RNA sequence: AUACCCUCGA
């Protein structure tokens, strides 16, 4: 379940059943903003939850 | 489908001309095209010496 | 200078369409010239900083230099003495070449994506040849056979054959017209079809 | 806001019933819409007179065949359509033509009724006729309402409208109007598209302010 | 226009400019804002440290970083005919060398950056904990509940553990120098974004090999519209 | 030479509207309504906003802590606010909200002559940390007016100040008991609800009033 | 501001 959401990052709650013993949710996706590609166009991820 | 959304079966309908404004004689196609943009740019081409 | 070549139907045969910047920055040692001449500026410093600053007199000594001044155009692989031809250039808004229709056949040059390289002629004697022996005009005939190679291509002559076809029955088939001016003014009225069995 | 009102119109007069006005300086879309609504009004809504119904004895039928003149009936009928005249007044008139070459003159002629060109030839001779002569919009055909005939009432005989591109100063991307008209002669050109901007103004001259 | 209007087509560009701090043989350039014989205007739109700030728009010819080399200037300039906004700054200083400040101030934001990532994950591991350990106690035996209690402080204590000791590990590897090329003192480079709107002639293409130059841009009346009156936004 | 009196209007909702010119002479439906939708599709002055800057943001290719769209997205839904200006032509309007919530066009600073539309208009989501502060300065236009043709940490917008959004027109007989050669012209008038349908009219009235008497 | 290599367009 996703715990908290903003433009530069998504956290993630892990599900306790696919989680280990100690540590349960640890999910930190880090969203890469404007970035400059190999051929100069911009990488930028959007989150869409 | 086309029947279904209350289109013209055969995909074309008469338009209207944009200065005129009179209905051309023929029926034309009209529709939704997923159309691209290449980078070919011409603001990387223009070059004046 | 190059730059993406655009069809320009508001054209006529003898001219071509020719970006702003591009004729700004082919032309400068021009506008230098008449900026001195008609005393606008003094050093050439304060010229170039009236060309870069593109005020709004300068567009007006940039019309005077492109009045008439032939230019050439080719497109890469030229083929025949045809594939480069002098245009009188037309000052438009962009940064793409607009070129003729009907030239584009000479030139082998479709609008996929074609690029076309234009130079300017400075002698009297290269604008003189230019306007003599390679201006658009006095091309016409192919130099390979006396067939014309500006002829209307594609859409102009889709346009052409529809607008001489005959249907069998058809709105306003069958009256007379005094003129090809009461034909005009009937068909603009919507009274009579394009392509109707008529006298006239 | 504030727009681009030209006031440097000019009618480059290139004939007697033939000239090209031009209008530089409009906005992207004025000079279609302009030319448009002007092309409109001129060819179908400019009140004028022409000739309606001929009756020319010994011809029972449109295809029939007559003697006499070197050509035949639907020539006649050609070059009658061709005639200007402007009725001052009434909005009827029956004329009537004899004579046994044959020219618009040759029409005996009232108080009333004015041809503006009494040279246009009708016929040739080796003709008792009367037409009948109606006031109307435009141009309506005989189809829809020798005794009838292709009616051309409005004045302008063909209008054409091309827009090409005007450079202003710091602007440098705007449209210029080049229309050009001719007439029949019985009005000015610069007088008919006088008449088509007044009646466009009245059509929309209420809600104006 | 609508197609222009509705800015479907644009898209953004971005680029990069480099300047390289040489070895010079009488010395080494320095990364300095007092470029000698530089206009006021221009040294208003740099920092102190002789960098552009973070989100300034551009436009030709405009200084973006100030290099003076023996004193001769290498400041970097944006090439004729390129204008947009400058969206990052990156500074590369070799080992021994002093890091400015706009380094540090990009150094202490990462870290900033980094302290509250761990922070929040911390948080919500740490609320998660309590939380389950106060459901399992009847609400305010007992031993268990003091065993629970200092399992829970314990597990607690060893995540503050490796929570601090990974985010030490995060700041020393950001500390560290850079290996840059022989005669290299600072590297900097900065980047441009610019909104390219579609303008005649762009290539546009569709998916079956139909390529095409966009010729002309007319207003919404002049394109044709169907009897309910909605415009076309392309004819083909 | 009959002439319309007593311009029609019929609103079907806020946005979409219909305008009926029962007397006019036969031929002149399809002229005046091309002309009319024309004149509306170009030249109708409008308001949108022109320029906006955050506290917290320096360039538009960034993104805001605790604020779920960045903001490119942010200026991309303010282009499509519907105001209206009664008074001056350039006013500034504020914006801010702290806390988990959406932020729409009813959040944005009410004034007396500034009129929001569209209040369901959402420009972005927040979260618990999340927390923006925004200036908005809009003017009124009449065409699309990009950054190119109009300090740092202000963003610039392109504006499309027209507030018409669609336009048709039928030209439908009139019934005037006095002959049956007569025509009505019937304007379907889709607009962003900022101008009045009869507004409309009357500017584009006024505005081919002007450009005839260029004659 | 010199030579190869790669990729792309007509
Ligand atoms: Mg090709």
């Amino acid at each position: 379940v996703i715990d908290s959401v903003d433009a530069s990052r998504v956290v993630v709650r892990v599900a306790d059943d696919e989680v280990e013993t100690g540590e349960a949710g640890v999910d930190i996706y880090n969203l890469t903003k404007y970035t400059r590609s190999n051929q100069n166009t911009c990488i930028n991820q959007r989150p869409l939850v | 489908m086309l029947k279904l959304a209350d289109l013209p079966e055969s995909g074309q309908m008469r338009l209207f001309d944009g200065r005129t404004g009179n209905q051309f004689e023929r029926p034309t196609t009209v529709g939704y095209m997923y159309m691209l943009k290449l980078n070919h740019l011409v603001d990387d081409k223009m070059h004046a010496r | 200078g190059r730059s993406v070549i655009t069809v320009g139907p508001t054209l006529r045969l003898h001219q071509c369409g020719l970006p702003k910047k591009m004729a700004l920055e082919l032309f400068k040692p021009f506008i230098f010239g008449k900026l001195e001449g008609r005393g606008m500026a003094t050093t050439i410093k304060a010229a170039k900083k009236m060309v870069e600053r593109e005020l709004p007199e300068v567009w007006d000594v940039l019309a005077e230099v492109i009045r008439e001044h032939p230019v050439l155009l080719n497109r890469a692989p030229t083929l025949h003495r045809l594939g480069i031809q002098a245009f009188e250039p037309v000052l438009i808004e962009g940064k793409a070449i607009q070129l003729h229709p009907l030239v584009c056949a000479a030139y082998n040059a479709d609008f996929d994506g074609d690029q076309m390289a234009v130079h300017v002629p400075l002698t009297l004697e290269a604008q003189l040849e230019a306007r003599a022996l390679m201006m658009s005009t006095n091309n016409i005939l192919s130099p390979a056979n006396g067939e014309p190679i500006i002829v209307p291509s594609q859409d102009v002559v889709m346009g052409l054959y529809y607008m001489t076809r005959e249907a069998i029955n058809a709105k306003g088939e069958g009256m007379a017209f005094a003129d090809l001016q009461e034909v005009d003014r009937a068909y603009r009225s919507g009274q009579a079809s394009l392509h109707a069995r008529v006298k006239v | 806001n504030e727009f681009l009102t030209p006031r440097h119109i000019d009618v480059q007069v290139v004939s007697q019933t033939r000239a090209k006005i031009t209008l530089e300086p409009l906005e992207r879309g004025f000079g279609h819409t302009l030319g448009n609504a002007l092309r409109r009004i001129l060819l179908s809504s400019m009140p004028g007179c022409a000739v309606v119904e001929a009756e020319i004895d010994g011809v029972l039928h449109e295809y029939s065949a007559i003697e006499g003149v070197q050509e035949d009936v639907i020539e006649i009928l050609l070059n009658l359509k061709g005639l200007a005249i402007k009725l001052h007044g009434r909005d009827e008139v029956t004329l009537t033509l004899a004579k046994k070459v044959v020219t618009a003159a040759d029409i005996q002629l009232d108080h009333d009724v004015e041809i503006i060109n009494g040279d246009h030839v009708i016929a040739n001779l080796a003709l008792n006729m009367k037409l009948k002569v109606a006031r109307g919009r435009g141009y309506e055909p005989a189809d829809a309402r020798r005794l009838q005939l292709d009616a051309s009432f409005s004045p302008v005989r063909r209008v054409s409208y091309v827009v090409e591109n005007a450079r202003v100063e710091q602007r440098t991307n705007l449209d210029k109007l080049v229309l050009d008209l001719e007439t029949n002669g019985t009005l000015d050109p610069e007088e008919a598209i006088r008449r088509a901007a007044t009646i466009l103004q009245q059509q929309l001259a209420a809600f104006v302010d | 226009e609508r197609v222009v209007q509705e800015d479907r087509f644009t898209t953004i560009h971005i680029q990069e400019l480099t300047c390289v701090a040489r070895d010079t043989k009488l010395g080494p350039e320095e990364i300095t804002a007092d470029i000698p014989n530089v206009g006021e205007a221009a040294l208003n739109k740099l920092d102190e440290a002789g960098i552009v700030y973070v989100g300034a728009e551009v436009q030709a010819g405009d200084i973006l970083v100030g290099k003076v080399t023996p004193v001769k200037d290498t400041s970097l300039r944006v090439p004729t005919g390129t204008k947009g906004t400058v969206i990052d700054v990156q500074v590369f200083t070799r080992d021994g060398v002093e890091r400015d400040s706009r380094a540090l101030s990009i150094e202490k934001m990462q870290l900033d950056q980094i302290r509250k990532d761990l922070n929040e994950e911390f948080r919500i591991v740490e609320g998660a904990t309590f939380e389950r350990l106060r459901a399992a106690l009847v609400g305010a035996a007992d031993d268990a509940l003091n065993e629970q209690l200092e399992k829970a402080q314990a597990y607690i204590s060893d995540r503050r553990q490796l929570l601090d000791d990974k985010f030490e590990d995060k700041k020393r590897k950001l500390q560290q120098g850079d290996d840059l090329a022989p005669g290299v003192l600072k590297i900097v480079k900065v980047y441009l974004a610019i909104k390219r709107r579609i303008q005649p002639g762009d290539k546009m293409a569709g998916r079956h090999g139909n390529k095409g130059v966009v010729s002309v841009i007319m207003p919404v009346e002049d394109m044709p519209h169907d009897a309910n009156g909605t415009p076309v936004d392309i004819v083909l």
